């Protein structure tokens, strides 16, 4: 009896659609979008007769529900069914929002199929329909020795992360992976429960005392830190990665007498903190005999043993610029050299997490001594190392 | 590998729902349908739905898979396969669907039977011309008598959808003692099943008074909480069964007294249900006035109702206002007068005039409150007020004529075409007293074009009236609208009426005076009624959209 | 280093918390810059530049700024180029109304223009032309032309001055005279460089569009420049060959300039222009030199400008035929931009009488593109082009295809289509029975979106023609008794049946009783204007069909119409009742019989189509 | 003539607003909002010459930015699209890589590039090599 169903956002984009009658098509979609989303001076009314096709609509937050019909439908039955559907969605995946609908397409489709078929709004009881739906929606809102005592509160929190990348010479990134390990030292007394606040933003061997049962809610982690240095776990985040440096090498084979190479490093992190020990290795064809290098920043030298040009920067701030231009003397050779197309390799270290991982909170509660968590004075230093960071050229 | 396959299928379904075409991966999903997990098969069938409902053509090749799946023992997958096979609107769908459906109708599961009934209704929509459709229709009637309520509800819905074709068939349902079965279904069905079966039962007819009384007594207690769907269908079937004589047993009076309270309570739900219930009670009040006789207090619109609910509450309040409720209605309208909303305030100030025409006892009070409301000096308020006073003059003649002066004191702007028509008509009709009528109607004849057709027509009639009342002075102005609206205007209605007047004035002026300037009858308390036969046939369609649109179902399908 | 603090400020204001924290930070920085400007020894150039740039970013971020603007003009009176650039950018982005402020800005710019560095003059000219003002035009009307003269000025300042003069002429047309520099600009046209040629071409194009009499010489020079540019060498002017296409922008500007002039007077110039256009078409027909899409876009831009130039001249028949062939070839191009431009250009081309048959050849391709464009703008351009090529031997197919498109088109633009169908049917109908059928098809199909004045036109045609009256009446009679008919059909039916009811009364199957009964059945549920129209139709039936007079009286004597709450219906009912009651038979026959044909008016449909679009 | 130049992004923030005629304070915001709404809906299989109101814009996606030039109805379509591509190429070869961060941190240099290749609503300069040379000659000077 219900000829269709559509869900609209504030801009009128059709998030979901389910057409049951043959008569209703994209013309009805455009009709509703134009006639309610782009209304100019017409008086508001839930049911509108346009093109001999009815259009029921119920507004919920920033979501427009439209139950398009093309018959003598029981007029208030559609409204009752829409309210029941909203209640069912509230029971399943809570409040209606853009993210919820965008992430629960399968749940929405299954729910519409179960509650509605050919236009007759069948039973919508939550308990009855619970057993009839197999999909579930996604909602987005160490032993120690006895008597361990430390007179001085010394705690280590090192975020060691390895960044790897290989971009196209034109500037397009192809593949990147990260292997991160966390090492901490806990010079603490008693048996306290320590809370570690962090923004996961990713789903992931963990320690014996580490339990990840409730890791879904932010962090919600509780663990007993053993004494000494140890590895927490291995993880890899790719969705949210902040590349510390970018290299755009502009090489040019101007004949065989000489070769022109131009590499630019463009820091793109926060300028408040300074990267240290910036090393860039520019490979050189084996036909070289003597080369001259000019660098706007730092100093560079030629390493004939490694058959490459070494470039070192003492320290630079964020969002700076540096120019290295080298005139490469090229031997005449015979043929088929092509310089083998070697990538541009760089190594460095930065005082921040390459993945953007920032500690949220660190609460320490000791049942025995009962000292405040704010009484623990500790400053956190980060050592963000670099792995095989090579850019193709 | 099953979990990886399920994850891949879910990712493919999400990508298809995103908008990108994934028709290249169709064979993988088709092959993946041969699994054992119910969730995997269901998720495949949703993927197939994504293509089938919108544009079916690429999923036709899965007919063999559908036939193979239809024999599965779990009722969920069996019903899913039946629905999926029926969902594709193709010519060959009938051939592959008829054989499984006959065995499906006798499936040992209520859910399978309900899905089969919906599938029968789906198959009757496309390519239902052979005797197989008639056989399925005959089998459905036998299927109506069943233990499960879901199956009887869905079968009744299928029969209602099928009965669109009327080849001299009595809706392909109903029989002796079958109404008892339908009421027994009402006893144990769900809310939506109750709606379906009651909408179908409203298409029956009563043979004797005893049967009608029994049916009415059985239906009334089913005032559920499905908003105004089950209750509206209940009142529709009750009023359609109002075959009881007024001079009969004390049930009709009991029926009205038991029907008024539940119908009052409809105005307590969500605003859309408010709107539908308001239009429907509007129709019911217009048909039967002795239901909401002493329940006006519920229709007073508060600040929590939207614009359409406000307007319809005012409409029904005007419908219910009588001499005994003038004080409250006018006080509440004076309160409404300062509600900022332009459409609502126009309706509220026009209510003061429609009530004045409706109730002749309090015309003086209505005029007093109209004057006090005009003193507000608001442009749209004053324009709707001049329209209202134009309406009042046609009802009470030569009694309130002085009011147009104290309203013209505040006519700084005239922009509403209805207000312009009202002022022009008022000047034209009383042209033997307004000395400046000639000057006014000459002033109006500057932008004659680019005006609404009603304004043009009323101005033309007013000018001809002014000519017929003062022929000597103004026989140089009537020929300035009879050669400016009959020659220079492209409006066959307007142009032909202009020739009608032109020929009356030039053939026999005595008949012209006896025709145009005739003593018109009064409005006679016309409260915007509906034609009796249209109301009679809309009472048969209370629940449907015919009531909300106030049009018969033949005018739109 | 110029300034590093701006970077840390931007990083602080970017990766901040919710907008409350950002507002707090921006207000703190605003207070800080308030304190810095107020007093103290803030004469350091770097400090001033930092604060001005910070404040400018504060404005561009979306926050209101109304102070710290005197420092902007303080920066200008300086020798450092970067400080002057920041000051001029601040003046351009933020403008204030203070007579002394504008006076000092004008003094600074006047001191700027009397320099010997192209950078300073370029900055001053950019500042003048990037804002535009009556005060600036009045204070610099006679300075920029004094720079466009062939003095010891660089090319960059020449381009800047030419575009500044264009801007001033665009904003203050009465403030630019035509003294002894018009010939200087014309001679600047054939100068060295290529950018100065571009700026001079823009200025000359605008001025010629304004005052064609001054630059009658420029056409020959533009033709010579275009002929030289189009085919000079494979790899000449290596800095301007935009992907193996020599200067597409200069060629486009020159073709537009030639378009803004009638055909050249000199036959030699006409021949040179014709051969240049022919070689442009030939080069466009050649296979592309590069597989990239940018070479294709450059070649096609120059080619489409050439096609538009040819259309504007409308003088060469062979060139017009070649242009139509090229556009027809582009109608099937793989890209969508080329298809859309081809449809637009052919829509322009179809008006010319020298290639109407050539346009009509591609009707099948245009119809297929209309059906399967898969876009929303390409289909509209296809509709426009189809409306362009319609003729007396082509109306039936095009109108039928437009109706098929209308049946399944989006309802946003479902009105331009019905207007176009109605005007095509009215204009290009051989037998008006087809026009009546097409208008009734529009009424049935669209109905809600038809017009205010299409059914006026159909009633006008039916009344005036007197040869389609019988078929119009019959079609309306068998079109009203359909179940679902739009009220527009009810109005047209009322009028047509009232005026020509006797042309069907010969058939016993359509006696006046059945016509009146169906009209009354439609009478109950309609708006007030429709009821007025039907009441006029009833009073026409009173004398046209005396057999149904009693029934008509019984209709318009009841309490439903004589007591109607609307003035129009009540007046019509009472007049018609009196007219039927007097029954003089000598006045009722006279009043309701003539309906003389409509005089030929300006075809309001075309006027409303032009006004709406 | 060129009506205005906009460098937007997928989110909707404006990284470069350059208007060549005087608009009202709210008119600019309304224009930016409706331009973003129009541009975001379309995709690769669509014309770049989308028109609205009495104007038409020439939108062309690049990385994560939506370069948009609005031109008069009579002005050419492909020439301004290629002017946009030329402007993008000059940005790419000047910054050595174009990205939203560089535009945000170098708004004044983007403004001077736009005023270098788009002056008074027309196309001031065409070639990239000459613009780059003159700009480098205007960057080492202080």
């Amino acid at each position: 009896m219900i000829g269709g169903l559509f869900i609209y956002n504030h801009k009128g984009e059709v998030l979901i659609s389910r057409v049951y009658r043959d008569d209703i098509g994209r013309n009805a979609v455009d009709a509703f979008r134009v006639n309610v989303i782009h209304a100019r001076q017409q008086v508001r009314s839930p049911v509108t007769n346009i093109a001999r096709t009815s259009f029921f609509h119920v507004k919920r937050s920033n979501i427009w529900l439209a139950a398009v019909t093309k018959q003598n439908v029981n007029a208030a039955m559609v409204f009752e069914f829409l309210y029941k559907m909203c209640d069912v969605m509230a029971a399943y995946f809570g409040k209606i929002s853009e993210e919820n609908i965008k992430n629960n397409f399968v749940l929405i489709y299954e729910l519409l199929d179960e509650i509605l078929d050919f236009g007759y709004p069948q039973n919508s009881e939550t308990g009855a329909l619970k057993t009839f739906i197999t999909q579930q929606g996604i909602k987005s809102q160490g032993w120690r020795r006895e008597g361990i005592k430390y007179r001085r509160n010394e705690l280590f929190l090192d975020v060691l992360e390895s960044v790897n990348l290989l971009m196209s010479p034109q500037g397009q990134v192809l593949s990147a992976h990260v292997s991160g390990r966390v090492v901490m030292k806990s010079y603490l007394s008693g048996m306290p429960e320590c809370k570690f606040g962090m923004n996961d933003k990713i789903v992931i061997t963990f320690h014996q005392c580490v339990r990840l049962s409730k890791f879904d809610s932010e962090r919600s982690i509780s663990f007993i830190p053993p004494d000494g240095e140890f590895e927490l776990m291995r993880y890899r985040t790719t969705k949210d990665i902040i590349l510390p440096f970018r290299v755009i090498p502009l090489v040019r084979e101007v004949g065989r007498t000489k070769l022109e190479v131009k590499v630019v490093i463009k820091s793109n992190f926060k300028p408040s903190l300074l990267a240290q020990k910036i090393e860039v290795r520019i490979p050189t064809p084996l036909n070289t005999s003597g080369v001259q290098v000019i660098c706007m920043k730092g100093k560079a030298k030629y390493k004939a043993s490694e058959n490459a040009i070494v470039w070192k920067i003492k320290r630079m701030a964020g969002m700076k610029e540096s120019q290295i231009s080298a005139e490469i003397e090229l031997l005449p050779t015979n043929d088929k050299k092509k310089w083998a197309r070697p990538p541009i390799s760089m190594n460095f270290e930065v005082p921040f997490a390459p993945s953007g991982l920032k500690v949220r909170y660190l609460k320490v509660f000791e049942p025995k001594l009962n000292y405040s968590d704010h009484d623990v004075i500790k400053w956190v230093r980060y050592i963000g190392r670099s792995g095989i960071y090579e850019t193709r050229c | 590998k099953k979990e990886k396959r399920k994850e891949a299928v879910k990712k493919v379904i999400a990508a298809m729902t995103v908008g990108k075409d994934v028709s290249s991966l169709f064979p993988d999903v088709v092959n993946c349908m041969q699994t054992d997990n119910l969730e995997l098969k269901k998720l495949v069938y949703l993927y197939l739905m994504n293509y089938a409902k919108s544009q079916p053509d690429m999923a036709i090749m899965a007919v063999n898979s559908f036939v193979k799946d239809c024999e599965d023992p779990n009722p969920l997958i069996r019903a899913l396969a039946v629905r999926t096979m029926g969902c594709i609107r193709v010519d060959k769908i009938t051939e592959y669907l008829c054989e499984p459906l006959r065995k499906c109708l006798k499936d040992e599961d209520p859910y399978v039977r309900k899905t089969a009934a919906v599938c029968v209704a789906k198959l009757h929509d496309i390519n239902a011309q052979m005797v197989e459709d008639q056989g399925f229709l005959d089998s459905l009637r036998d299927l109506i008598a069943d233990s499960n309520p879901m199956v009887v509800a869905n079968a009744v819905a299928a029969l209602s959808e099928i009965s669109e074709s009327h080849p001299n068939s009595n809706l392909l349902d109903l029989n002796p003692q079958n109404i008892n079965k339908l009421l027994t279904a009402l006893n144990e069905c769900t809310e939506w099943g109750q709606i379906f079966i009651l909408d179908c039962l409203s298409n029956y007819n009563p043979k004797d008074d005893r049967e009608a009384q029994s049916i009415c007594e059985r239906v009334t207690p089913r005032l559920s909480h499905a908003n105004s769907a089950v209750v509206l269908s209940a009142v529709k079937v009750l009023m359609k069964f109002l075959e009881l004589l007024p001079k009969d047993s004390d049930y009709y009076n009991m029926l009205l007294k038991k029907l008024a309270p539940p119908l009052v309570t409809l105005l307590s739900g969500e605003p859309e249900v408010q709107y539908v219930a308001l239009r429907n009670i509007n129709l019911i009040v217009q048909k039967r006035p002795e239901i909401l006789k002493q329940e006006i207090k519920v229709f007073f619109v508060k600040y929590n109702d939207p614009i359409y609910v406000k307007l319809e509450k005012l409409d029904i309040m005007i419908r219910l206002a009588s001499q005994a409720n003038i004080a409250q209605v006018l006080a509440e309208l004076k309160e409404y007068a300062t509600e900022v909303d332009v459409d609502f305030v126009r309706k509220a100030v026009r209510a003061i005039g429609r009530c004045a025409i409706k109730v002749e006892q309090s015309a003086e009070r209505c005029v007093s409150t109209l004057l006090d409301l005009i003193q507000t000096k608001v442009n749209y308020v004053v324009q709707e007020a001049i329209v209202v006073i134009r309406d009042i003059f046609r009802k009470y003649p030569n009694k309130y004529e002085s009011i147009i002066a104290t309203l013209c004191e505040n006519l700084d702007s005239l922009d509403e075409p209805d207000a312009r028509a009202a002022m022009i008509w008022i000047v034209g009709e009383y042209a033997e007293r307004i000395d400046n009528a000639d000057e006014l109607l000459e002033s109006f004849l500057e932008g004659f074009h680019d005006e609404s057709t009603q304004v043009q027509l009323t101005l033309l009639t007013a000018i001809v009236k002014l000519f017929l009342k003062k022929p000597s002075e103004t026989q140089e102005l009537v020929q300035q609208v009879l050669s400016l609206a009959t020659q220079d205007s492209d409006n066959p209605d307007l142009r032909d009426r202009g020739y009608i007047y032109w020929r009356l004035l030039s053939t026999d002026p005595v008949t012209a005076k006896e025709v145009v300037l005739s003593e018109k009858p009064l409005i006679s308390e016309e409260t915007d009624l509906i034609e009796p036969t249209l109301l009679d046939e809309l009472i048969c369609h209370i629940g449907s959209l015919a009531s909300v649109y106030h049009k018969p179902p033949n005018a739109f399908v | 280093d110029g300034m590093r603090g701006l970077a840390v400020f931007i990083s602080d204001i970017r990766n901040c918390k919710s907008k409350e924290a950002e507002i707090k930070r921006i207000n703190k920085e605003l207070a800080n810059i308030r304190s810095k400007f107020k007093g103290d020894k803030a004469l350091d150039g770097y400090s001033k530049k930092k604060y001005v740039c910070k404040l400018l970013f504060i404005f561009l971020l979306g926050h209101d700024i109304d102070f710290g603007h005197m420092e902007a003009v303080n920066l200008l009176s300086s020798n450092r180029y970067t400080e002057k650039q920041i000051g001029y950018l601040f003046i351009s982005v933020l403008v204030n109304s203070n007579s002394e402020l504008i006076r000092l800005i004008n003094n600074a710019i006047k001191n700027d223009l009397a320099s010997r560095n192209p950078t300073f003059m370029g900055l001053a000219l950019h500042c003048i032309a990037n804002v535009g003002s009556r005060e600036m035009a009045e204070a610099f009307a006679g300075e920029i032309p004094k720079i466009l003269v062939a003095g010891d000025t660089m090319d960059s300042v020449k381009q800047s001055a030419a575009l500044c003069l264009l801007r001033l002429y665009r904003t203050s047309p009465d403030l630019v005279p035509m003294g002894d520099w018009t010939s200087r600009v014309v001679h600047l046209l054939n100068d060295q460089h290529l950018g100065v040629v571009t700026a001079a071409t823009s200025l000359i194009t605008t001025l010629a569009q304004k005052n064609p009499e001054e630059f009658k010489t420029s056409v020959s020079l533009a033709v010579s420049r275009l002929s030289r540019i189009v085919t000079s060498a494979s790899t000449d002017l290596q800095d301007y060959t935009y992907y193996f296409v020599p200067a597409p922008w200069l060629s486009v500007k020159l073709l537009r300039l030639l378009q803004c002039y009638p055909p050249p007077e000199d036959p030699a110039v006409r021949g040179r222009l014709t051969e240049c256009l022919e070689t442009i078409l030939n080069k466009a027909q050649e296979p592309p030199k590069s597989k990239k899409v940018q070479h294709s876009n450059a070649k096609n831009a120059v080619l489409f400008e050439a096609i538009s130039l040819i259309i504007h001249h409308d003088s060469e028949p062979n060139l017009l035929v070649r242009a139509c062939n090229q556009l027809g070839q582009f109608l099937q191009h793989r890209e969508t931009n080329l298809r859309y431009l081809a449809l637009e250009s052919m829509c322009t081309l179809a008006s010319s009488e020298f290639s109407h048959e050539a346009v009509k050849t591609h009707i099948e391709t245009v119809i297929n593109a209309l059906k399967t464009e898969r876009d929303v703008s390409v289909r509209q351009r296809a509709v426009d082009l189809l409306y362009a090529m319609c003729d007396r031997s082509n109306a039936q197919q095009i109108v039928a295809e437009m109706l098929s498109y209308l049946e399944t088109a989006d309802y946003s633009i479902r009105e331009e289509i019905v207007l176009k169908v109605a005007i095509l049917a009215e204009k290009y109908a051989v037998d008006y029975t087809w026009y009546v059928d097409t208008i009734l098809n529009l009424i049935r199909i669209a109905g809600d979106y038809v017009s205010e004045e299409v059914w006026y036109r159909v009633i006008q045609i039916v009344i005036n023609r007197d040869d389609v009256q019988g078929y119009a009446a019959k079609t309306v009679f068998e079109a009203l008794q359909a179940p679902a008919c739009h009220e527009n059909l009810v109005k047209v039916g009322g009028y047509i049946l009232g005026e020509f009811g006797n042309l069907i009364a010969g058939d016993p199957r359509s006696s006046p009783l059945i016509q009146f009964n169906l009209l009354h059945s439609k009478f109950h549920l309609c708006s007030v204007p429709t009821r007025a129209l039907l009441l006029s139709t009833y009073i026409k039936f009173v004398n046209l069909f005396p057999e149904v007079k009693a029934t008509i009286q019984d209709v318009l004597r009841s309490d439903s119409q004589l007591k109607n709450a609307d003035v129009e219906l009540q007046q019509r009912a009472v007049e018609y009742l009196r007219l039927s009651t007097v029954a003089s038979t000598d006045i009722l026959a006279t009043v309701l019989e003539e309906m003389p044909p409509f005089p030929e008016r300006e075809s309001s449909i075309l006027a409303k189509l032009k006004k709406k679009k | 003539m060129i009506r205005f130049i906009l460098i937007q992004n997928r989110a909707g923030k404006t990284r470069l607003a350059k208007w060549y005629m005087q608009f009202d304070d709210d008119e600019k915001q309304k224009l930016i909002e409706e331009v973003h709404a129009v541009v975001t809906v379309r995709d690769a299989k669509h014309t770049n010459f989308v028109e609205f109101r009495n104007f038409k814009i020439i939108y062309r996606r690049y990385a994560g930015l939506y370069f948009c030039i609005c031109v008069d109805v009579n002005d050419n379509n492909l020439a301004y699209l290629e002017a946009i591509h030329n402007f993008v190429e000059v940005l790419n070869e000047y910054f050595h890589n174009v990205c939203e961060l560089d535009l945000v941190f170098n708004f004044y240099k983007v403004y001077t590039v736009v005023d270098e290749m788009f002056l008074a609503g027309e196309i001031r300069e065409t070639s990239q090599t000459k613009v780059l040379k003159q700009l480098l000659m205007l960057q080492s000077l202080e």
